[PDB]
């Protein structure tokens, strides 16, 4: 019963696709055991690939990244002293059923992109 | 148009009326 | 600005325009005081250096209030230094406690006692080199939440809001302003945060036997196009250039100190290409 | 541990190997995932499972027992059902 | 290079009378600041009243939980399923401490996550918070704050009396897991001796509580779950009861309303951020001059008109809605008496202000009528909520919209009984609203006297369609041409000088609330002509790379085209080919570009460059 903002939902399912879908495969899926690590640049690239509306980068989107980290939906496996420099690594910390519930309440299917 | 030239045209049309 | 994801997966007249730009930003100052009166904070995110604009705001407007200018682009400031600065200089309360959140607690409880004593806080480069962690931004957001403290700040790095979550952005009651000057970053890149001739200059300072040890290293590196310690020690003991092993070890440590020899594990390479070493050996003959 | 020669395990691996038994056990059909996770935490805090010193369901672990101790526990256990005692032999 | 910048110090103090109402009297005594302060104080007290009224049930349940534990080993604890927005519920916890201190049933310590990096610091802040809390109801050094001193301090005071020891943890997800587990085990060890209640601030779900608490920690826990309302529900309550309330003379435009609700629903569930955005909209509206001090109730507005100077009349003449009002005048002496006499307009202004206030009162009542008429229909084309029809009715003409035609079509398919029941529901709702909300407000008698005969005529047409398919079209036509056509106009078809009351300017407020630094840096590095307005730096196309550019933009245009790894030598030759001292300008461009984070130096490699933004 986790209610979230709209771009927070897209960012969270983009983080799930970044942590699950084998980062070599992102060339085939997006150009048109453990959860894998990902950088913030790959997460934003998957966000802009799955959004299909092209909202501009503002303060509130990266603030949503930081407050999804503070809500323990994402986590900092590595880095965390150099978040701004591009060397920080994140990982998603949810399961598939929550992602599918988010995809139901949004209207964006995830299993096509899985 | 600008407020100045609009007001001046309206006053000049009223004086010519 | 709507960036494309495919780029990641596939991998004079100027001075007059700058003066007009600076006058146009100088016109914003009474509106900035009216905005700071209502509890908002000013943030500037332009292209060029905004040091002179905030200095002009502190000079022309805040010439009588308590002002703590903080140079965040300084490579050696600490959040303890700013907290001790507030506590000792503004409030006369001594040195602040060693844990910074307790210091902000004491600053809140002391500023709650004195209304109509506003502290203006001008942080040049809020994303500065030692303010880029989560802790210093939490401290500055807790400081800016105080109604007595009014904050102005500049940001220049593009990844600045990655360290602000929604709580820090709710404490930082920002009013965002596009103060885009085209001035170059003279002060901000001047600090420490952002060779053949040196080798000759430190080689002229050495004595005779030190020069001979370095010429043995140069001749070995030029013949084999990192030499072991035992061959260097044998060649030094052959030409009577050293007395024992420990003097040679101290001499090679002095060579590491002045960046002439690089030690690897004992492999002793010179980080200089072979043609320049050949011209340098011709310089010594 | 006997199949992969004392390789490190996980909660997901052991829950997969347990769910392959529990669907055909007819005594363990109705167990939730959370109850098996709390039983895994009970094994972890009693130091029958030690970490290799990452999420709680994905940490790699080590068995702190020998096989002989588990084999003697299978003989000394009281009122062990025959389904578990047959799964223990193979 | 300046005396202000030092090589040793980083902070500089300019203390002027510091010890241990910012602006002057020239603006505070102005009328626009006074009316802005009054309107903001009314709206802030209304939102605080609504939030307290929303929280009071869960507050009563938490106080009953703590008192029921006081009437009575595991510690009792209370998971509070609060929302995403952590800064919003500190007022909820402050109200909980105030209600617990009012009955003197307990004494409360609030453990923030920043104070509890270790178990030592968590226990020390816990004991210090409880000791200083009871000290503040009616000082120990923090290294002497142990649990044995808490036991002796509790035995000294309250063992002769049983005061619970409530421990708030407002940010449950931000706590360290091991420190939290050890803290719960410590508080469970002292049950019986010391009565501990542990209310929580869990934000996401109960699965986080069940996951972060292991087998052994949760066995000493007797939790009971409470549920606070959702943030969109509180937003819809505030939007229906404050921003659409008829008692306030400051209305937002449809674009501004949609911008603020887009910020709430799409980015962050912070109603505090919505409050500050509405405060910035209110401030940007009211700071247009003393003419905008008229945006208040009627009699104070007449006093404000009698107070007005001449520049304020020049700002009511410059607004674009005044020009069609001057254009529709047929008389020629009347435009002379309006435009330059400055006293005939002073006599004219009460009629225009009364007409504007009456138009927005009729707009609110007619909006409520049409929301109850349309939103009960299936498929909801104009929307169910009052705010969506507010936005659609203010943005554009509602009748020419195809969605209104769809509403007429799907309302024409109805049977007789359901249709008459729906229109009777709209009638009784609008009559109840005119009784309860328009009547005590001034200029509410005129609004009721205008709107009530049309409501009686629609009720007579409802009786006519009861006593007699074809008459549903006549009922729809009376509804349209008595309510929707007249009192639900767009903002462009408003009365004259309606700007003093609406806030249409969304571009400046949008760029000042929403901050886009990367857009400004990208625009200043693509075309510098947009900011400087040079006669020579203008680019017909954004990748032209003209040679008279500023020194940074040549570097940015040379490295945007290349690959991820950036060699220094060929790009130095390219910058030499576009435009000694040129090496110093190139290295200075390297320093300016590395300062912004667009590249980073390849120290690991052979002194090359590595780009970070692609």
């Amino acid at each position: 019963s986790l209610e979230l903002p709209y771009y927070a939902k897209f960012l969270l399912i983009a983080a799930f696709l970044a942590s699950h879908n084998a980062a070599k495969q992102d060339k085939r899926l997006f150009v048109k055991l453990g959860p894998k690590s990902f950088s913030i640049d790959r997460l934003l690239a998957i966000f802009y690939a799955i959004l299909e509306e092209k909202v501009g980068l503002t303060c509130n989107l990266l603030s949503q990244i930081s407050t999804l980290v503070h809500l323990n939906l994402l986590s900092f496996v590595s880095g965390e002293q150099n978040i701004m420099e591009g060397s920080a690594r994140l990982q998603c910390t949810i399961g598939l059923e929550f992602v599918l519930q988010i995809g139901k309440v949004v209207g964006f299917n995830v299993r096509q992109y899985l | 148009e600008d407020y100045e030239i609009w007001k001046a045209r309206m006053l000049a049309k009223a004086q010519a009326k | 600005f709507v960036p494309e994801s495919d780029g990641y997966f596939h991998s004079a007249e100027h001075e007059g325009s700058i003066n007009a730009i600076m006058e146009e930003y100088r016109s914003y100052f009474p509106k900035w005081m009216c905005i700071l009166n209502e509890g908002f904070n000013i943030l500037l995110y332009g292209l060029g250096s905004k040091h002179q604009l905030l200095q002009s705001f502190h000079r022309e407007v805040l010439h009588k209030q308590t002002v703590l200018v903080v140079n965040g682009f300084f490579p050696s400031l600490t959040i303890k230094d700013m907290l001790d600065s507030i506590t000792s200089d503004i409030l006369d309360a001594g040195i602040s406690p060693a844990n910074p959140h307790e210091a902000v607690d004491m600053i809140e409880e002391e500023f709650a006692l004195i209304p109509e004593t506003h502290l203006f806080l001008i942080v040049h480069n809020l994303d500065g080199a030692m303010l880029r962690n989560v802790k210093a931004q939490a401290i500055l957001s807790r400081l800016a939440r105080i109604p007595n403290i009014h904050l102005l700040a500049s940001i220049d790095h593009i990844n600045t809001p990655l360290l602000w979550d929604q709580g820090k952005l709710c404490s930082f009651n920002f009013s965002w302003w596009d103060c885009t000057t085209m001035l170059p970053y003279t002060n901000e890149t001047a600090f420490e945060n952002s060779a053949l001739s040196s080798m000759r200059s430190v080689f002229s300072s050495l004595t005779t036997n030190s020069r001979g040890i370095y010429m043995l290293i140069v001749k070995y590196q030029l013949k084999n196009k990192g030499m072991p310690f035992r061959d260097l020690y044998s060649s030094c003991r052959e030409a009577f250039l050293v007395s024992s092993d420990l003097a040679l070890r101290a001499q090679l440590t002095e060579f590491l100190d002045h960046k002439l020899v690089k030690s690897k594990r004992e492999q002793l390479t010179i980080p200089i290409d072979g043609a320049l070493l050949q011209q340098f050996l011709e310089e010594q003959e | 541990s006997q199949i992969y020669d004392r390789d490190s395990f996980n909660f997901e691996i052991i829950y997969a190997r347990f769910s392959k038994f529990a669907k055909v056990s007819t005594t363990m059909q109705a167990v939730e995932r959370s109850i098996v996770l709390k039983a895994f935490e009970h094994l972890r805090i009693a130091e029958l499972i030690m970490p290799l010193t990452v999420q709680k369901e994905f940490e790699m672990h080590k068995l702190a027992l020998t096989y002989s101790q588990i084999h003697h526990c299978m003989q000394r256990y009281q009122a062990l059902p025959t389904e578990v005692a047959q799964w223990a032999q193979s | 290079m300046d005396p202000t910048i030092s090589v040793s110090k980083g902070c500089f103090v300019y203390k002027n009378g510091a010890t241990r109402s910012l602006l002057g009297k020239e603006v505070v005594q102005q009328p626009f600041y006074e009316e802005y302060r009054k309107a903001w104080n009314q709206i802030n007290d209304h939102i605080a009243d609504l939030q307290h009224r929303s929280y009071a049930r869960t507050l009563e349940q938490l106080v009953d939980f703590v008192v029921g534990q006081a009437e009575r080993e595991v510690l009792p604890t209370a998971a509070l399923l609060t929302g995403i927005n952590q800064p919003d519920h500190l007022s909820q916890f402050t109200a909980l401490t105030q209600r617990l201190h009012a009955q003197r049933a307990a004494m409360v310590c609030v453990l923030q996550s920043r104070d509890c990096a270790t178990l030592k610091a968590a226990v020390e802040t816990l004991v210090f918070g409880l000791v200083e809390d009871n000290a503040e109801v009616e000082r120990l050094r923090r290294s002497q704050c142990t649990m044995k001193q808490l036991k002796s301090w509790y035995t000294n005071n309250f063992d002769s009396e049983r005061r619970q020891l409530v421990v708030i943890l407002p940010d449950f997800e931000c706590f360290n897991a091991s420190v939290l587990q050890d803290l719960i085990l410590i508080l469970s060890a002292h049950c019986g001796s010391l009565p501990f209640v542990l209310v929580l601030g869990v934000a996401t779900a109960m699965t986080a509580v069940h996951g972060t608490l292991p087998y052994h920690v949760s066995s000493k826990i007797r939790l009971r779950v409470f549920q606070t309302q959702a943030a969109p529900t509180g937003l819809n309550e505030v939007l229906d009861k404050v921003l659409l309330s008829p008692k306030y003379a400051f209305h937002l435009s449809g674009k501004t309303f949609k911008f603020l609700t887009h910020i709430f629903l799409y980015y962050d569930f912070s109603i505090h951020g919505f409050i500050q955005g509405f405060k910035y909209c209110l401030m940007e509206h009211f700071f247009g001059g003393n003419a905008f001090a008229l945006c208040t109730d009627y009699s104070k507005a007449l006093g404000r008109i009698k107070q007005l100077t001449h520049e304020d009349m020049e700002t009511i003449r410059r607004l674009p809605s005044f020009r069609p009002y001057v254009e529709q005048i047929n008389d020629c002496k009347r435009i002379i008496a309006v435009l330059t006499d400055d006293d005939y307009l002073k006599k004219k202004l009460p009629q225009l202000l009364r007409d504007c206030l009456l138009h927005f009162l009729l707009f609110r009542c007619s909006l409520e009528f049409l929301t109850e008429l349309v939103g009960d229909l299936p498929r909801c084309p104009l929307g169910k909520l009052r705010r969506e029809l507010y936005v659609n009715c203010l943005n554009r003409a509602i009748i020419s919209t195809p969605e209104y035609k769809e509403c007429l079509q799907m309302l024409s398919f109805l049977s007789k009984d359901e249709f008459v029941a729906k229109v009777n529901r709209a009638l009784e709702r609008t009559e109840q609203f005119l009784v309860e909300e328009i009547a005590p407000l001034e200029l509410g008698e005129a609004c009721t006297a205008v709107l009530r005969p049309k409501l009686e005529a629609i009720r007579l047409a409802v009786d006519e369609v009861v006593k007699a398919g074809r008459a549903l079209q006549k009922t729809l036509q009376l509804i349209e041409t008595q309510i929707v056509q007249d009192h639900l106009r767009a903002l462009q078809d408003a009365p004259p000088i309606h700007e003093l009351f609406v806030f249409s300017d969304i571009a400046t407020v949008r760029r000042n609330i929403i901050g886009a630094p990367r857009a400004a840096l990208h625009t200043a590095l693509n075309n510098p002509h947009f900011y400087m307005q040079c006669k020579c730096c203008e680019l017909q196309d954004q990748s032209l790379l003209v040679g008279t550019l500023p020194d940074l933009s040549v570097v940015y245009k040379l490295h945007l085209e290349c690959g991820r790894m950036i060699n220094l030598f060929d790009w130095l030759q390219a910058f030499r080919s576009v435009v000694p001292q040129i090496q110093a300008r190139f290295t200075r461009a390297v320093a300016e570009l590395q300062f912004l984070g667009y590249i980073k130096m390849s120290k690991r490699k052979t002194d090359h460059a590595t780009r970070l933004t692609w």
